[PDB]
C-alpha cells in the first residue's frame, strides 16, 4: 500500500472539487567523505595526473 | 512521440491542475451587466411616453 | 500611578545541575510509537567457580544462566495553562511574549524537583546521621571512598550540596597552609574547585526536602522474606513485614527513609568480601518506596528498594554476608519526625531521563520551543463563547532506574 | 478552518475532516458522504425468478 503522503501539509487549501494524487519527495544531502586518490605518473603525453 | 500538438493562450499550473485562459473570460461580468442595464432602461423608458 | 513602563522587573529562579549531570544518552529516542509505554535494558552476568583437585570431571554441578532486566517507563504530563479575556489582556500586553519566560522555567523546575524526588526515593546507599550538617573534608571524601570500595568504575561520580554547606567548605579551605592559589580563590570568590576529595562537588539551591515520619519501638523482622535472584531479578525491590512497632499511627514510615539491618553487611561485589570502615563493618540499608501505616499489633508491611540477595542455589549473585531471618534487629536512620533537605551522591549510571516528543494537535495552532535540551509543545485555541483565548504548554518525561546500589543519600558524620 | 482532504474510491469522492478537542486532548477524524436517489419510471424494472 503506497498511500503514505509525506506530511500532506494541508496548508489552508481552499478549492471546489479534487484530484486523487499521492505526494512523494526527493531528499538532497551533502556529506564530507574520506576518499583515497591514485596519482598516475606515466611519462607519455603528460605525466602528472591525480 | 504522440502526434498531438497542444496550443494554449495562457497556461499555468496552480494546484495539480492545468489552468488555461484566453481573452474573453475576464470580461463576461461587465458585459452581462451592461446588457441587463440596457434592457431595464429600455423597458422603463418605453413604459411611460408622456 | 497611571503611567506604566514596558520593562519587566527581574525575578527569581532556581538552579539546574541534576538534569545536566544525569545520563540522557542510553534512553534517547527509544520509547517510540512502536515500542510502547515502557522499555527495558539487559543486565550483566556473574559466574561462580568450583574448587576440585581432579581433571576427568566432564560432569559436575555447573553454573546456571539467568537473565535480568531493568525497565523504564513514562511519567505524568507537565502542563501550564492560561486563560484571559483577550480585550483586557491585549489592552496592556501585546502578542504575549512576557508570559513565555516564566512558563518554561516553571516546567523545567518541576521536572528537576520530580527527578530529585525520584532519585532520593529509589537510592539505596546511606551515610552518616541526618542531623549533622556537612562541615569538613572527610564528610565529602567519604562518598568517594565508599563508591570506590564497592567497585564501581564505569562513569563519573557526582555529589550535590546546598549553598550554605559549600560556604562552610570554602571557609575551611581558607584555612589551608601552603596552597596560595586555593587560599586566594577561596578568599576572593568562596568557590571550591571541581574535584573535591575525589568526587565532583556541585552547588544547587533547588533541592527536594522531606520529612522523616513518626516511628517508635524496637523494630524486628517477623517473617523471613524471599530475596532469591529469581524473585528479585527484574525490579530489585522486596517486601518485608516488621513487628514491635507503635500500636496505631498513620504514616508510620514515609517515602525515602533508610532502614538499616544491623547484622547483615555489604559485600565487595566482585571479590564477595565484607566491607570494613576502618573500625566497624558497614551494615546493609534499604529505602522505603511508599508510605506505610501501622495496624493493631504493630505489623508494618513495607516495600524496600535495594535487596539483600543471599541465594543458596546461585551463590554467584550474593551481595550480603548472611541471610536475613526472623528475629533479627533493625533500625531506622534519623530522628522521629524532623524535616530536612538531604545531600545527594551518585554514579552516572544510576538513573536515566528521557522525553517523549508530542505530535501536533489537529486543526489547532501550535509551536515547538527548545530550552536546555527540552522541547515544549505550545498550543493555542479559542474554546468557549466568553471571548476568552486559551493556551497550553506540554512536555512528557520518562524515568528509569538502572541499579539501586550505585547511589543514595549522605550527611555529615560527627 | 478545519484540516480536510479528499479521497477517491471507484469514482466516488469522500471528504475527510480531521480536528481535535483541546482541553480533553483528543484527536478525531470523520469521513462524510451524501447520496441522492431518484426513480424515473417504475415500469422499467423489477424482480425476476425462475418460472415453473
Amino acid at each position: 500500500p503506497t498511500s503514505l503522503d509525506v506530511t500532506s501539509m494541508t496548508s489552508w487549501e481552499y478549492n471546489w472539487f479534487g484530484a486523487d494524487v499521492i505526494y512523494i519527495a526527493k531528499y538532497y544531502e551533502v556529506r564530507k567523505e574520506s576518499v583515497d586518490v591514485i596519482s598516475y605518473r606515466h611519462p607519455i603525453t603528460g605525466e602528472i595526473a591525480t | 512521440h504522440i502526434p498531438l500538438i497542444p496550443v494554449y493562450g495562457k497556461r499555468w499550473f496552480i494546484d495539480d491542475i492545468e489552468r488555461v485562459e484566453g481573452h474573453i473570460a475576464k470580461a463576461m461580468d461587465p458585459q452581462r451587466l451592461y446588457n441587463l442595464q440596457v434592457s431595464m432602461l429600455a423597458d422603463t423608458a418605453a413604459q411611460d411616453p408622456g | 500611578s497611571q503611567i506604566v513602563l514596558k520593562k519587566f522587573l527581574p525575578g527569581f529562579m532556581s538552579d539546574l545541575v541534576l538534569a545536566k549531570t544525569v545520563d540522557r544518552q542510553l534512553l534517547a529516542g527509544e520509547i517510540n510509537s512502536s515500542t510502547g509505554d515502557s522499555v527495558s535494558f539487559k543486565r550483566p552476568h556473574q559466574f561462580s567457580s568450583l574448587r576440585t583437585p581432579t581433571g576427568d570431571i566432564s560432569g559436575q554441578n555447573k553454573n546456571n544462566l539467568i537473565s535480568g532486566k531493568a525497565t523504564g517507563r513514562v511519567g505524568n504530563y507537565i502542563t501550564v495553562a492560561v486563560e484571559y479575556q483577550q480585550l483586557e489582556e491585549a489592552i496592556k500586553l501585546n502578542q504575549l511574549e512576557e508570559i513565555l519566560a516564566p512558563v518554561r522555567q516553571r516546567i523545567v523546575t518541576d521536572l528537576e524537583t520530580e527527578l530529585a524526588h525520584f532519585m532520593m526515593n529509589n537510592g539505596a546507599l546511606s551515610l552518616g546521621s541526618p542531623n549533622t550538617p556537612i562541615t569538613k573534608w572527610s564528610d565529602v571524601a567519604q562518598t568517594a571512598s565508599f563508591l570506590k570500595d564497592l567497585g564501581v568504575n564505569e562513569g563519573e561520580n557526582y555529589a550535590v550540596m546546598d549553598p550554605w554547606s559549600a560556604q562552610r567548605l570554602a571557609d575551611a579551605q581558607t584555612g589551608l597552609h601552603a596552597s596560595d592559589q586555593l587560599v586566594r580563590t577561596a578568599w576572593e570568590n568562596a568557590q571550591i574547585p571541581t574535584n573535591f576529595g575525589g568526587i565532583r562537588a556541585l552547588m544547587s539551591n533547588g533541592l527536594a526536602s522531606r520529612t522523616q515520619g513518626a516511628f517508635g519501638g524496637t523494630l524486628t523482622v517477623k517473617t523471613q522474606p524471599t530475596v532469591t535472584y529469581n524473585a528479585v531479578k527484574d525490579s530489585y525491590q522486596f517486601t518485608v513485614t516488621l513487628t514491635g512497632a507503635t500500636a496505631s499511627v498513620t504514616g508510620f514510615l514515609k517515602a525515602g527513609d533508610q532502614v538499616k539491618f544491623t547484622n547483615t553487611y555489604w559485600l565487595q561485589q566482585q571479590t564477595k568480601q565484607a566491607l570494613y570502615n576502618g573500625a566497624t563493618p558497614i551494615s546493609f540499608t534499604a529505602t522505603v518506596t511508599a508510605d506505610a501505616n501501622s495496624d493493631s499489633g504493630g505489623d508494618v508491611t513495607v516495600t524496600l528498594s535495594g535487596v539483600p540477595i543471599y541465594d543458596t542455589t546461585n551463590p554467584q549473585y550474593n551481595s550480603v554476608s548472611r541471610q536475613v531471618e526472623a528475629g533479627d534487629a533493625v533500625s531506622v536512620v534519623g530522628t522521629a519526625s524532623q524535616t530536612m533537605k538531604p545531600n545527594l551522591f551518585y554514579n552516572k549510571f544510576f538513573c536515566g531521563l528521557g522525553s517523549i516528543p508530542l505530535p501536533k494537535l489537529h486543526s489547532i495552532d501550535s509551536a515547538v520551543a527548545t530550552y536546555e535540551g527540552f522541547s515544549i509543545r505550545v498550543h493555542k485555541y479559542a474554546d468557549g463563547d466568553a471571548n476568552v483565548q486559551k493556551m497550553r504548554f506540554d512536555l512528557l518525561p520518562a524515568y528509569v532506574c538502572f541499579n539501586p546500589h550505585m547511589g543514595g543519600q549522605f550527611f555529615g558524620n560527627p
